[PDB]
RNA sequence: AGGGAUGUUUAGCCGGGAAGUUAGCGU
RNA sequence: GCGAGAAGGGAAGUGUGUUUCAAAG
RNA sequence: UUUUUUUUUUUUUU
């Protein structure tokens, strides 16, 4: 009964008792502030010697760890507001957000983000907002992370972050929809990340999008489907476009992160070979006809044949992307073309 | 006066059209003055 | 429509006196005082475009 | 019957009087200057009866309960409430008053008064407010906002907008104009 | 290594108003 | 913001009233 | 001295 009796009794009394206090005149109410400053016996005396209204309410909120007590805490909050004894601050917004979470009430948490700026000064902590995104993913509901992202983005108060853009992308590709439908929605968020201040996503962003891009329809259209497309132009065009976006982004990222027959691999210093994997893809054609349609990679793939890059005797990359290759795009691709041939 | 003259023009050029746009104010709205 | 039915043309309305207006049953005190004000303003051209 | 008297938020508990006024039993035609305004076709006293204490069962309590002010209708949203949700607290923006949907102008006992012109048988120059300094005492319905008041000309577009004015400097940054109703701005 | 770090209570006089109080002769 | 006892007989005997004069906040 | 402020002001030492 240590977790049931001693827990409910302590919280019930604290709020009940507090209510009665307010009934007395203002002369018997708790001070707003902790204490007087130095301006108003050693300097350590005073300052922090009295219990504030705010401090008492937040102290009793540490007892909740169930859904039943979550409602109870709200009761106390209202009292302060109605009596004009609440001072919004950074701390206030932080604990409130977290209190819902600790009570196993994710539903209520989301509501806060759309109702904080109406009655509060400071926004919640960035950490908290990010953590709630993973909550939905663990339960298996990737469709509930689209509305939360938009509200944050639209809001001006909250500072824009590059990291925040990663979560969104990752969650959309896991939706339980068709291959073409899932990718189409993901591209919309990507696009949005290039207009408003031309944000630069991390280096490990373009890789993910590109992985599935040239695998879900491109690869599929030349393996079993053309047995003896409707957006073939867009798929190919977007493939290369993605790559381009990465180049521009990565170059500008290094300047602010840490204030840094024909070939061009003779006097090019020692760059990272990790990126050459995606750029080494051979362009077959726009259409099925690979011989009569299009007339415009070995030398590119000669840098790493045995799956051994110039890592041990080359340069060092900071916060690089996945080192691994394309199992579902390289291993099963070349073999088929050869073995079957 | 040596290096005194160049400063105020630099701040004036960077100065916005508006005087002071105080979006957020913690204390009570007032105005202080001195008499040397 | 009841008030308009009693009258025949505009001439009979502009030149209508106060006693004649009381004969009609479909006319209250508020309506009577309002109609007399409009006819007096249009005749003098005081209400072309307020 | 009249609504019971209630105290607004941010006020200590008071002691209710036994009679509405001194001449309760003796006289009946006398009326107090601070009489409540609840009959349809009137407006509240701003900071006397506009925001009475709000209470609800434990079950109904939630985050959304606190956000009632910010979701009020257009016909009851004041300046204070409007500026709270705008970027930068509505700073560096323009505001104007639209006197077209007042409660007394459509409904009320004296809703058929005789005007000097009579009846309405059928681009304007509306004032513009530029909030400079913002200070919130009792959020979200209380603040001491100081801004520059000027005149501006409306456009020919379907909605009420402000083309290339404000033009004239009327007065230095002063107190707000009105606290009844306000509109958005271009910013 | 940024999903980091940093931020936290301002002071005195006078005038008017509401609730509680309505005990004082020590000047 | 301004006006509102416009429905008052409850008090008083040397009082309430009347008369003669005076009054540049 | 304590809640309320759409009636104010003041703060330095060669």
């Amino acid at each position: 009964q240590a977790r049931e009796e001693q827990r409910r009794q302590a919280l019930k009394s604290f709020i009940s008792r507090l209510d009665d206090l307010f009934n007395l005149p203002h002369q018997q109410w708790l001070p707003l502030h902790s204490g007087a400053p130095l301006g108003a016996l050693s300097p350590t005396n005073g300052r922090d010697d009295a219990l504030s209204a705010q401090e008492a309410f937040l102290a009793a909120c540490r007892l909740a760890s169930t859904r039943g007590d979550f409602q109870w805490c709200l009761q106390g909050l209202n009292l302060l507001v109605n009596f004009g004894r609440l001072r919004p601050d950074w701390e206030l917004s932080d604990r409130l957000m977290a209190l819902s979470l600790h009570c196993r009430r994710p539903e209520q948490a989301e509501q806060l983000l759309s109702a904080f700026p109406h009655f509060l000064a400071c926004p919640p902590s960035p950490v908290l907002l990010f953590t709630l995104i993973d909550e939905a993913l663990a339960a298996g509901r990737p469709q509930d992370v689209r509305r939360i992202f938009a509200t944050m983005r639209e809001q001006w108060q909250l500072a824009l972050r590059p990291a925040f853009y990663v979560a969104a992308i990752r969650a959309m590709l896991l939706l339980p929809t068709s291959a073409d439908q899932s990718l189409k929605e993901a591209q919309l968020v990507a696009e949005d990340a290039a207009a408003l201040g031309v944000p630069l996503p991390p280096v490990a962003h373009q890789l993910l999008v590109e992985r599935a891009l040239t695998l879900f329809e491109e690869r599929l259209r030349q393996a079993d489907l053309p047995g003896d497309c409707y957006t073939t132009e867009e798929l190919l065009n977007l493939a290369q476009e993605s790559h381009n976006r990465l180049l521009v982004d990565q170059a500008r990222d290094a300047v602010r992160r840490h204030i840094s027959v024909s070939e061009l691999f003779l006097w090019n210093r020692a760059p990272n070979a990790h990126l050459l994997a995606q750029a080494a893809w051979l362009q077959w054609a726009a259409e099925r006809f690979a011989e009569r349609h299009n007339a415009d990679w070995i030398q590119l793939l000669q840098q790493s044949c045995s799956a051994s890059l110039q890592e041990l005797a080359g340069g060092i990359d900071r916060g690089s992307s996945l080192h691994r290759g394309l199992p579902p795009a390289l291993l099963a691709a070349l073999i088929r073309s050869s073995d079957a041939s | 006066a040596e290096r005194q003259p160049p400063r105020p023009t630099a701040a004036a050029m960077a100065q916005e059209i508006l005087k002071r746009v105080a979006s957020m104010k913690l204390p009570v709205e007032k105005d202080g003055k001195t008499h040397w | 429509e009841d008030i308009a039915a009693a009258f025949s043309s505009w001439t009979d309305l502009a030149n209508a006196t106060i006693d004649v207006l009381q004969s009609v049953e479909g006319m209250t005190n508020q309506q009577r005082r309002l109609i007399v004000k409009h006819v007096r303003l249009y005749n003098h051209g005081l209400w072309p475009e307020n | 019957v009249p609504p019971p008297l209630k105290s607004g938020i941010g006020e200590p508990k008071k002691t209710g009087y036994k009679f509405p006024h001194v001449f309760f039993p003796y006289k009946s035609r006398y009326r107090s200057p601070h009489r409540q305004r609840w009959w349809p076709g009137s407006a509240p006293r701003f900071l006397l009866h506009s925001h009475p204490k709000r209470w609800a069962p434990r079950r109904d309590l939630s985050f959304a309960f606190f956000a009632f002010h910010g979701l009020k209708p257009f016909a009851e949203k004041n300046l204070y409430e409007l500026m709270h949700s705008l970027p930068l607290r509505g700073a560096s923006s323009y505001f104007w008053r639209e006197a077209d949907s007042d409660p007394w102008k459509h409904l009320g006992r004296k809703a058929n008064r005789l005007q000097a012109r009579g009846v309405r048988t059928q681009g304007r120059k509306q004032l513009v407010f530029s909030p400079r300094e913002i200070y919130y005492k009792r959020r979200p319905f209380h603040a001491l906002v100081f801004g520059r008041l000027s005149v501006g000309q409306l456009g020919a577009s379907p909605p009420e907008a402000v083309p290339p004015e404000p033009e004239r400097a009327e007065k230095p940054p002063d107190c707000e104009s009105k606290e009844q109703r306000k509109c958005a701005g271009v910013s």
